[PDB]
């Protein structure tokens, strides 16, 4: 019989990328920042691959999966960059690629050092709950269907059924490992304090994203969902979900 | 609308 939500969740999980910086180069924060958006959008178009490949997702309306994608993209990348950062150093260092680790000089550069305890306080939270990577999956597709516009979706119904399947499925990886309404708690709050530790790295985003002087540079791909998204952020009309 | 996005999402 079919296979389990849960092992299809394993086999589509994508690959780590490499990000080929070059830590030959003086480290400069522009360049740096520039590395990082680039392998940014490699990754966003490896979680347009994943989230195709996601049981229910394609029955939504085009453009909600389109919404869904350009709202929760950085909460994505954040979540696996904790993930990756807690399975290959216990939170210690963020791990962005195999040949991109941010070490102290790094981190001191200017602008740094900010975003970086901004991601590693992600990566302690896998850290105080010991996050299987059970769990971990349910959670990052929750995250996908954690933020919509204020004037709801198109298929409203469709979405509701399949945050119903991973909020299942979530439970279950819960049951098959405190006690389970505890780790369910715990974990739905994990979810919620994700809108807040994510805020802040958009907000900057946003910063590199207009400022001329500082000559960040973004792959196009990011740049069209970014600079999409800015009015909507701007404007006010994003709606976090909240467990509580 | 963001291009690549959209064409990402309509393809493969
Ligand atoms: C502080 C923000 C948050 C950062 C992002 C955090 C999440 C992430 C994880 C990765 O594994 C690779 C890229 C991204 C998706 C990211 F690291 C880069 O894009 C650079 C980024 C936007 C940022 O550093 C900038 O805005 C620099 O311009």
């Amino acid at each position: 019989e079919f296979p389990t939500l849960i092992s299809l969740l394993e086999v589509i999980e994508p690959e780590v990328l490499a990000s080929g910086y070059d830590s030959t180069l003086p480290d400069t924060s522009t360049r740096l920042m520039s590395t990082l958006n680039r392998l940014g959008g490699r990754q966003v178009v490896s979680a347009v691959k994943w989230a195709k490949a996601l049981p229910g997702f394609r029955n939504l309306h085009l453009d909600d999966q389109m919404t869904l994608l350009q709202y929760s993209w950085m909460s994505l990348m954040a979540f696996s960059l904790g993930w990756r950062s807690y399975k290959q150093s216990n939170g210690n260092m963020l791990c962005f690629a195999p040949d991109l680790v941010i070490n102290e000089e790094r981190m001191q550069l200017p602008y740094m050092y900010d975003q970086c305890q901004q991601m590693l306080k992600i990566s302690s939270e896998f850290v105080r709950l010991q996050v299987s990577y059970d769990e971990y999956l349910c959670m990052k597709v929750l995250l996908l269907l954690s933020t919509v516009p204020k004037d709801g979706l198109k298929s409203q119904a469709v979405f509701d059924e399949i945050r119903m399947t991973y909020i299942k499925e979530l439970g279950k990886a819960i049951v098959k490992r405190s006690q389970n309404w505890q780790r369910f708690y715990q974990l739905t709050k994990l979810l919620d304090s994700m809108h807040e530790m994510v805020g802040g790295l958009l907000q900057f985003c946003f910063y590199t994203f207009v400022n001329k002087s500082l000559s960040v540079e973004f792959p196009e791909m990011l740049a069209e969902i970014i600079s999409n998204q800015l009015p909507k952020f701007k404007a006010g009309s994003v709606k976090p979900l909240l467990f509580h | 609308r963001p291009a690549i996005l959209y064409a990402l999402l309509s393809s493969s």
